């Protein structure tokens, strides 16, 4: 009669308030050796939407093997159904088994090798459990991993363009692994879409996490940060002052190929860079970041052509394809055409004389468009300052910040 | 606007799916609409994640990816050659026909903004029209087409007071 007592207690507690005793009761479980939970699952979930049975689903997923016989997908639908109808703030009252259940579902989908059914689930399971859009939860990492394994980078964009400013405590748990996973997979997603300006920032946030040991997410994020910095800028950007001492003492020696790559990508010489890339092919292809180095090779020529504009005013195509080592006027012409199309350079091509003329006039600041841009930037700064002032006022009233 | 809505519907239908895998028609529509909006990264990833069984079953995806690969290398003669090599039944025809017009406008704008003297043959190859058609088309625009040397010369193409009050009220607190 233990099951009868449990279901009666759940029914009485539901639609009656006092979530504390319900949470205590549902936490007073785990002895559910009776694996006939299927019939009792869809018998008590009608009352008060879906706030209970979370422990039942967590127990079902705990098995890790032979969960619900060859109809395991049916269990998935239940989870799907739950995620579509749980709702309410009762889930937030137990935001420790929700994240655990999402982790179990993500692991099951990854092992099953169908990492696209859950993209729609750990998208309504994120905004339904977090406080606001600027609150980082432990399901962002799972969503990024799932939408990365199956190459669907568009669903995660609304969850990456937001600047996280609070982190869920999740009633415990939430180690730094979730932080590193989110800020590493988001950077890899942004790199895949060639948004280097934000991939570099994500990798920088991954590296500067406080650390006392070495993990294989802060290493193969520093290594990718170097490459993205070389592709976007012309140099390896300096990490912030508040970085931990692990990267500057232990992580750096393992990344010795990439520092050699930067050093060659410090003196403008495509031949030397190609020689080094071919020499270290095994190292760059073992870490799976091959094809991000060929981007550095193809960006060296663009950097050289841009540096040509700082000195010259009209350059022959044959003359241009001798200082940047492009091997022919036609290749130089196509490089300049591609650069003009992408907006990287301001130049014009004269096929009559076979010349390229450099203009270098982005914009004169005398139009209402720049006024609108300035207004938008100032609005962003105003919102930033308002949030800072709100945080300071919330820290001023703290009783702990009254005795000191 | 009529294509963006169809793209959004196709994306949502693919995302929901009967188990992750979508039907070949929506896959082809998604790939072609990614080619339309110059989403080369998204089109490449969609081709990467399309199941090999669907590629074997439906052979039009091969032609759509051939067109996309010609677009990816920025090969305008290849784009125009490969566009007119396959068709479907009112599924990809409007989008594959708007792709041609989009490529035409893109090539014309690129020639206008990136050149000061371009040969007639090169201009025709960029646009895709025959040489005589290419020269005779630019008549109202006045591009100064030359003879003998056949050189084409492209032609280079309220709330304020409230905002200021908000700025001051922010600064003065």
């Amino acid at each position: 009669s233990a099951l009868e007592q449990f279901v009666n207690s759940v029914r009485q507690l539901s639609a009656q308030g006092q979530m504390t005793q319900l949470c205590e009761l549902i936490n007073k479980s785990g002895e559910l050796l009776a694996k006939n939970l299927s019939h009792l699952d869809t018998v008590l979930g009608a009352l008060d939407v879906q706030e209970h049975s979370l422990g039942v689903l967590a127990v079902l997923f705990v098995k890790f093997s032979m969960p619900s016989v060859p109809d395991f997908e049916t269990l998935f639908s239940q989870v799907q159904l739950f995620i579509s109808t749980c709702n309410g703030e009762h889930i937030r009252y137990a935001t420790d088994t929700f994240a655990g259940l999402c982790h179990q579902l993500t692991n099951a989908l990854v092992e099953r090798k169908q990492p696209l059914r859950g993209i729609g689930i750990l998208k309504q399971a994120i905004d339904k459990m977090q406080m606001n859009t600027n609150q980082l939860t432990s399901i962002h990492a799972d969503l990024c991993q799932l939408c990365l394994l199956a190459k669907c980078f568009k669903p995660a964009l609304p969850y990456l363009d937001v600047d996280m400013m609070d982190i869920c405590k999740e009633n415990g748990a939430y180690d730094a692994k979730h932080f590193l996973c989110y800020y590493y997979y988001g950077g890899m997603i942004y790199t895949g879409l060639k948004n280097f300006e934000r991939a570099l920032y994500f990798y920088e946030q991954a590296i500067t996490t406080p650390a006392m040991a070495v993990s294989h997410i802060m290493l193969e994020s520093y290594k990718k940060y170097i490459l993205v910095s070389l592709i976007l800028l012309g140099k390896v950007q300096q990490l912030p002052k508040y970085t931990s001492q692990i990267v500057g003492r232990f992580i750096k020696p393992l990344s010795n190929a990439y520092h050699e790559l930067a050093q060659v990508y410090s003196t403008n010489n495509p031949s030397e860079l190609r020689n080094l890339v071919n020499k270290h092919s095994e190292t760059f292809t073992r870490d799976n970041n091959m094809g991000l180095v060929k981007q550095c090779l193809s960006s060296l020529y663009k950097k050289n052509i841009q540096r040509l504009t700082k000195t010259f005013l009209t350059l022959s195509l044959q003359d241009m394809a001798s200082r940047v080592q492009l091997s022919g006027p036609q290749e130089a012409e196509k490089y300049v055409l591609h650069m003009i199309e992408d907006g990287e350079i301001f130049a014009s091509i004269n096929q009559k004389d076979g010349m390229v003329s450099f203009h270098d006039n982005p914009e004169k600041y005398n139009n209402p468009a720049m006024l609108h841009n300035i207004d938008q930037e100032m609005l962003k700064c105003i919102e930033l300052d308002e949030r800072l002032k709100a945080m300071d006022q919330e820290i001023t009233v703290n009783p702990q910040f009254v005795q000191k | 606007f009529s294509f963006k809505k169809l793209l959004d519907q196709c994306e949502n239908q693919e995302l929901e799916a009967p188990g992750g895998i979508a039907t070949p028609p929506v896959y082809g529509q998604l790939l072609a609409l990614y080619l339309l909006h110059n989403d080369m990264n998204n089109a490449r990833y969609l081709w990467k994640r399309i199941p090999p069984a669907i590629k074997s079953a439906n052979s039009e995806l091969g032609g759509i990816w051939s067109v996309g690969q010609r677009i990816w290398q920025r090969d305008f003669p290849g784009i125009y050659t490969t566009i007119n090599a396959h068709q479907w039944s009112e599924t990809v025809q409007p989008i594959m026909e708007a792709l041609r017009d989009a490529t035409r406008r893109r090539a014309f704008a690129l020639v206008s903004q990136a050149y000061t003297s371009i040969i007639a043959d090169d201009f025709a190859a960029f646009v895709g029209l025959p040489v005589e058609e290419a020269v005779k088309g630019i008549l109202e625009q006045g591009w100064q087409a030359d003879s003998t040397t056949r050189m084409v010369l492209p032609r280079k193409p309220e709330q304020q007071l409230a905002r200021l009050t908000d700025y001051v009220a922010f600064l003065e607190n």
